[PDB]
């Protein structure tokens, strides 16, 4: 599932802090 | 300044010689083709961080009709540019004759080759058929007058190459602080007349981004 | 002031007063300088000028004044010559002759004064392109002999013979007649065996370097045209790889000699020039190693620095390495020996690609494409060049450029696609570890993250499934911790975005991985809420882009979906867009659009189409229901953005459905048409009120917006509409009522070219099916637009563009509309296509020559019918002459070759008798007077009045030679351009037109 | 001990910094005819408390604009835009020496001129004193 895993932090990603 | 050197522009009628160094001078856009006669002599001034930079500009006129003391404007040239149209295959197909003329006269100098006018979408002469410089050892610059696309290239390059530094750069030209001048009556009426026929005469180009 | 003296030729002429006028013009400024100018021009353009030149040459001191003398001269060799008694001509060259020999012989002026010596030099080239060899048969023995005396004269003559090849092979194709430059390449041709002792003898024997560089100077012209036997049959080969490869002088032209060597035209079965062209080749790479630089030098370092002619000779390197490697390179592969040499030579070629210069690269750039197309494709090669691959692998993505730099972008991708099918471990290895530079700091920056994006985008499609699907986890996963580490909005918003331009670069990745799709599209609707500069537009480039590519994955239900993605889109699409520009909404409906187009099932398709366009209805709705009820509403500019903003949602979705669209088009159709006309009558109320400022306004500006956008939406639509029957039936009738009057009868500036360029369309698809609306169509533009456009080549530049493509559709798709004109208003069209001629607007032009020859064309079709007949009798000789007329002007060349095609083909007509009545008037001829002789007679007597310098021999064999050719397209045309040539002069050859 | 190893803005704030593309107005021929594009710029001196107009045109950088933004001056609207202001100044020295200009100045949308405006007579009321 190292494709679910990168999946879960794509939905992570902004461009704030 | 003192620091000046005599640049030849050169192309076929119409690419757009005239209109790109009337940018560089007032910094409009003329839409109009008033084809030159023989030559006009623009002195023209750039500052850079080693000192001010003065070209004597040399405009020539690409009509043949129009043509003047033809290749006798190239004497004691120090730097040129050829100028064609992209928008116009014949006018690539004469840089050759201009080049030829231009060198016979002036053997080594820095030459500038500029394709104009890539502002407009249909484009003739495409960028994979330009290589004519290759040879010649000139620089080339796809450019447009009217989009202001690469406008200042053409100069910072022999620039670089005529002050023998490749590391020069166009700075910020010194700002002085500028007068108070109140007005008088005597220059109002006159001004104001200027003013009624500028508000009711539309701003060119309304649907630029600026 | 006393300047303008030297006009008056009653006068002799006061060289002191000529200097003063050619000094202030050289070395003065501002209004003396523009005077001086306007006096020498006319000076010089004074046709009896070239007769006080002698003068000039003798008594001036001015080397400038001298130089426009020869000016006068050049003009009067090349136009007037042969017009002159025979003992002005000698007595010209004499002194042309003698002033050479004599600042030849003065080392002083020799040094000082190149400039006026070269000018003499080119001189006396023209007076052999008239008089040589036919009345000089001695020249050149003559200057072979004058050559032993003097250095200097040695020096002169090669610079002479130089321009002498130039002027015959390189530039004698637009200048002379065939015939003429035929003589001239023969005559060269004959002595060069003489000519070519003479250089060589000074190669080997070799004094002055600046003698020695002008003779290299002279043989890189022959090299354009000698036979090889000259090169590969004597020992100039050695010298050029050896001898003068090492003096700097004779470098920079010896390496350029030997480029054009490597062009010759060599057999290529003979073991013995195989070996020769090995070792010249050999040689050339030695002296660059132990004389220039080794092949370990930083050339980037080099050019940069820019001493001297390094950055000329680097480019020359480049030019010489690549056109040898492209042509012989396959001499270098088997030989062990030859090894070496092979990739030191390529080893260059690498380092010279890194140096920091767009034109450079892209020359290095093509070989290289040359080289890994060669290696993808031929047996055992890829491993000789392993090493050469890699280096190039890290020199290709460290200059990866963005995409918007299509012609480069596209060269980039090609090769480093070719490189990763090479070695894709390699590839691979080269990008994550450049990656994990980004991530350790030791490389970071916008530029240089963008373009290893850039780099890794570029090779999709290229691995294995299963590699490229473990490669892009690695590089998303890496790229998100990057973006993580990164503090402030500035940088985060960078690396998301390159984030979002690999993954968007991967639609394979995408389609196999639905889970992960989803999410990626979730966040780009994230994003579409973001304000910081450029990240809402990166979203909405980037889903459209997904989509293109990935639509079906949208369309069908997915495996754990409760229902297709694009029904998911469609009810949050007022949430997902609310925080967008107006036409980034449009992008966003375009997008949704292509989504629905997948969907084949009529029903859902249709379906789908009215819950996107929901929200643009119900606006539209309410607006068409407030408008109506009282048209004062759409003064209120806040209004009309509304609605132009509503039609440009339909032009979008339209855009991306084409035919699919029709169900949306009959939902606003007739209301739509019925708004196009209260805003029509808004417009004209202004201008009347106002005046013609009214249509610069931003109300009426907004206003004309609706009307360009309704006439686009329609276009659009009929432009891709795949049931024609509809389009007649239910759009064309009330299309035509809405806009054709209004066009015709608003003043010319608040008419809308748009109107021209939608019935271009409408004529284009369903004109075939339309005759009285294509009646309609013209009856109602056709004259109005032509007073528009007829008066100057500048005014209305939209309108004259459209009205020719109007036209043109017109007379290929419904020639009957033009039978049904008057006979006044099919003389305007004459007129009108006969003005698009002389235009230099190229859209004009061209579009002006084929109406001609299309017109031609349809007329033959009728056969011999009272109206052909007519046509030829009313409206030929205005086409052969009008053709003739911009053919021959000089301000018309990039027509040349519609206009020759035209003329060939009115000629063929006559040719072949296929125009039954006389083209001459009762008793204008005698009776039984074929029109072919009266076609010769007519042209004849106009040639002879358009061109009164010519002989009637020059003008008779001039049509003799065209009308027999005129079945031959490429000779037909020779034979015009050496009409175009003679007609530039006096006493051409009468003779040159039997040229075969 | 080793040895070591060997524009005239500065006295000004910038109050307000909008992009614009800046016309005069030739009076012989009627006609606009732009001077120049780029980031327009309001520069109080921290010395006189003056607030002058600075404009330069991108990448020669050359300036296209400077004059004191007078209390007196009046910014109107042009028939055809909605994004532009045009006024008399009675004293430029972009080319060198002071002369007399009418210019119209336009900008990105409607807002940024709203803006433009309203920072104008911001400035006007500070030069007043
Ligand atoms: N679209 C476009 N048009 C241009 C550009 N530069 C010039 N033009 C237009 O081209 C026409 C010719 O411009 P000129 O500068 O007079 O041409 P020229 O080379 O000076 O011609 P001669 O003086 O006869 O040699 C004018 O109408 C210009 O407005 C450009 O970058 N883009
Ligand atoms: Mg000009
Ligand atoms: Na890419």
């Amino acid at each position: 599932s190292t494709v679910e895993d990168m999946t879960k932090k794509f939905g992570t990603l902004t461009i704030h802090d | 300044p003192q620091v000046q050197f005599k640049l030849v522009l050169v192309g076929d009628g119409g690419t757009g010689k005239t209109t790109f160094v009337k940018r560089h001078l007032t910094g409009e856009f003329e839409k109009k083709y008033v084809a030159t006669l023989g030559v006009e002599v623009h002195p023209l001034v750039f500052h850079t961080n080693r000192g001010p930079i003065k070209f004597n500009v040399w405009d020539t006129a690409g009509q043949e009709k129009f043509g003047g003391l033809r290749d006798g404007y190239y004497i004691q040239a120090q730097c040129a540019i050829i100028m064609f149209d992209v928008t116009s295959r014949v006018t690539y197909k004469n840089v050759p004759n201009w080049h030829r003329d231009l060198v016979r006269v002036c053997e080594n100098i820095p030459i500038v080759l500029c394709g104009n006018k890539v502002d407009i979408k249909d484009r003739k002469v495409k960028a994979k058929s330009i290589v004519f410089h290759r040879k010649k050892n000139l620089q080339y610059y796809d450019i447009s007058a009217k989009s202001n696309y690469n406008f200042e290239k053409p100069f910072l390059w022999l620039a670089r190459k005529l002050i023998g530094d490749p590391n020069l750069e166009f700075v910020a030209m010194p700002a002085l602080a500028p007068p108070e001048v109140v007005m008088d009556p005597a220059l109002a009426a006159q001004a104001e007349h200027d003013l009624e026929v500028a508000q009711t005469t539309a701003l060119p180009d309304e649907d630029d981004d600026l | 002031g006393s300047m303008e003296g030297i006009l008056d030729f009653s006068n002799d002429l006061d060289i002191a007063l000529l200097d003063q006028v050619v000094s202030t013009f050289y070395q003065g400024s501002g209004v003396q300088q523009k005077q001086a100018q306007e006096i020498l021009t006319k000076f010089q353009d004074n046709p009896d000028a070239w007769q006080k030149a002698d003068q000039i040459l003798q008594f001036s001191t001015n080397p400038q004044s001298k130089f426009i003398a020869l000016s006068i001269l050049d003009k009067l060799i090349t136009r007037k010559w042969k017009l002159l008694p025979n003992d002005h001509r000698i007595g010209i060259r004499n002194f042309v002759v003698g002033m050479i020999i004599s600042m030849c012989q003065d080392d002083e002026v020799f040094k000082t004064q190149k400039n006026l010596i070269n000018k003499s030099d080119l001189t006396l080239v023209q007076i052999l392109k008239q008089e040589w060899p036919q009345n000089w048969p001695e020249f050149i023995p003559e200057l072979i002999g004058s050559s032993s005396s003097s250095v200097n004269v040695c020096e002169n003559n090669m610079i002479v013979l130089k321009l002498l090849s130039e002027e015959v092979f390189d530039f004698s194709a637009e200048q002379m007649t065939q015939a003429k430059a035929l003589h001239l390449k023969n005559s060269m041709s004959k002595e060069f065996e003489q000519i070519f002792k003479l250089c060589f003898q000074v190669l080997e024997q070799g004094s002055s370097s600046s003698l020695i560089v002008a003779t290299l100077e002279s043989l890189l012209r022959y090299l354009h045209w000698i036979p090889y036997r000259y090169i590969y049959e004597t020992n100039i080969l050695e010298l050029l790889s050896t001898k003068f490869m090492t003096s700097p002088d004779t470098r920079a032209i010896t390496l350029k000699c030997l480029t054009e060597v490597s062009n010759l035209k060599i057999p290529q079965d003979n073991d013995l020039i195989k070996r020769q062209t090995v070792l010249f080749f050999q040689n050339t790479l030695q002296q660059i190693a132990t004389s220039v630089m080794p092949v370990t030098a930083d050339l980037k370092a080099t050019y940069a620095n820019a001493n001297g002619n390094d950055q000329s000779f680097l480019q020359d390197l480049a030019m010489f390495l690549t056109t040898y490697l492209a042509r012989n390179r396959a001499l270098l592969e088997s030989d062990e020996s030859l090894r070496e040499l092979l990739l030191n030579a390529h080893q260059y070629l690498i380092q010279l690609s890194k140096i920091e210069e767009r034109e450079l690269f892209k020359t290095t750039l093509d070989y290289w494409h040359n080289l890994v197309a060669d290696l993808f494709y031929e047996p055992l090669k890829k491993h000789i060049y392993e090493e050469i691959c890699s280096q190039l692998r890290l020199v290709i993505i460290e200059n990866m450029v963005r995409p918007e730099e299509i012609q480069l972008y596209k060269s980039e991708r090609e090769v480093l696609v070719y490189l990763t099918h090479l070695n894709v471990i390699d590839t691979e290895e080269i990008m994550i570890s450049k990656l994990a530079r980004q991530i350790d700091g030791s490389e970071w920056s916008w530029h240089n993250i963008n373009t290893l994006s850039w780099a890794i985008g570029s090779i999709s499609g290229t691995m294995s499934e299963d590699t490229e699907k473990r490669f892009v986890v690695t590089v998303i996963k890496d790229l998100l911790g990057l973006c993580e580490q990164k503090r402030g909005k500035d940088n985060k918003a960078v690396v998301a975005s390159d984030i979002m331009y690999v993954v968007g670069q991967y639609p394979r990745f995408l389609k196999a991985h639905w889970n992960f799709l989803r999410t990626v599209i979730l966040k780009l609707f994230e994003f579409m809420h973001e304000t910081h500069e450029g990240v809402q537009d990166m979203a909405c480039d980037t889903f459209i882009k997904i989509v293109q590519k990935c639509k079906y994955h949208f369309v069908i239900q997915q495996p754990r979906e409760s229902e297709p993605f694009i029904q998911t889109i469609i009810r949050d699409i007022q949430k997902t867009t609310a925080d967008l520009q107006p036409q980034q909404v449009h992008t966003f409906y375009k997008a949704c659009g292509i989504i629905i187009s997948e969907e084949r099932s009529v029903a859902e398709r249709n379906r789908l189409l009215s819950d996107l366009m929901q929200l643009p209805n119900m606006a539209w709705d309410t607006i068409v229901e407030q408008s109506t009820a009282n048209p004062t509403l759409l003064l209120d500019s806040e209004t009309v953005k509304i609605i132009a903003n509503i039609i440009k949602t339909n032009v979008a979705v339209c855009t991306s459905m084409g035919a699919d669209f029709y169900p949306q088009l009959g939902h606003i159709y007739y209301n739509m048409l019925q708004l196009y006309r209260a805003v029509s009558s808004m417009i004209s109320a202004q201008v009347a009120a106002e005046g013609l400022i009214a249509t610069k306004t931003p109300k009426v500006r907004g206003l004309r917006t609706i009307k360009k956008e309704i006439l686009k939406l329609v276009e659009t639509y009929i432009s891709k509409a795949r049931n024609l029957d509809d389009v007649v039936k239910v759009l064309v009738e009330p299309l035509l009522n809405a806009v054709l009057e209004d066009y015709m009868n608003n003043v010319p500036d608040a008419r809308d070219a748009e109107v021209l360029n939608c019935m271009t369309t409408v004529v284009e698809k369903v004109g075939h099916m339309i005759p009285q609306g294509v009646i309609l169509i013209l009856q109602s533009v056709f004259e109005c637009t032509l007073d528009m456009i007829n008066k100057d080549f500048t005014e209305y530049p939209e309108h004259r563009v459209e009205f020719y493509k109007l036209l043109k559709v017109i007379n290929e798709k419904s020639f009957a509309a033009f039978l049904e004109l008057p006979p006044a208003a099919f003389k305007l069209f004459v007129d009108a296509i006969c003005w698009a001629f002389k235009h230099n607007n190229r859209d004009v032009e061209v579009n002006g020559l084929q109406i001609a020859l299309d017109l031609v064309k349809n007329i033959e079709r009728m056969g011999n019918v009272p109206f052909a007949n007519e046509f030829h009798k009313n409206y030929f000789f205005i086409f052969v002459s009008e053709t003739f007329f911009v053919l021959t002007d000089s301000d018309h060349k990039s027509g040349f070759s519609k206009q020759a095609l035209l003329l060939m083909k009115l000629i063929s007509l006559v040719y072949d008798n296929k125009i039954s009545v006389p083209l001459y008037q009762e008793a204008e001829v005698p009776q039984g007077t074929s029109n072919q002789v009266y076609l010769s007679q007519y042209l004849a007597n106009m040639l002879s009045n358009a061109f009164p310098h010519l002989t009637s021999e020059q003008i008779a064999s001039f049509l003799s030679a065209l009308t027999k050719q005129c079945k031959d397209l490429v000779v037909f045309k020779g034979t015009l351009r050496d009409f175009l040539v003679q007609i530039k002069e006096v006493g051409g050859d009468p003779t040159d037109y039997l040229f075969a | 001990h080793f040895e070591p190893v060997v524009t005239m803005e500065e006295d000004e704030e910038v109050l307000y910094k909008v992009r614009a593309k800046l016309f005069r107005f030739d009076a012989d021929a009627k006609e606009w005819k732009e001077r120049g594009t780029g980031d327009c710029k309001f520069l109080k001196n921290k010395k006189t408390n003056k607030v002058r107009i600075l404009m330069r045109r991108d990448k020669t950088l050359k300036i296209c604009a400077n004059h004191i933004i007078a209390p007196e001056y009046t910014l109107k609207p042009n028939v055809g835009s909605d994004r532009s202001w045009v006024y008399a100044c009675t004293a430029d020295i972009a080319e060198g020496e002071a002369e007399a200009f009418t210019f119209a100045i336009r900008f990105g949308s409607k807002e940024n001129a709203d803006k433009f405006k309203e920072e104008f007579e911001k400035a006007q009321e500070i030069n007043k004193k």
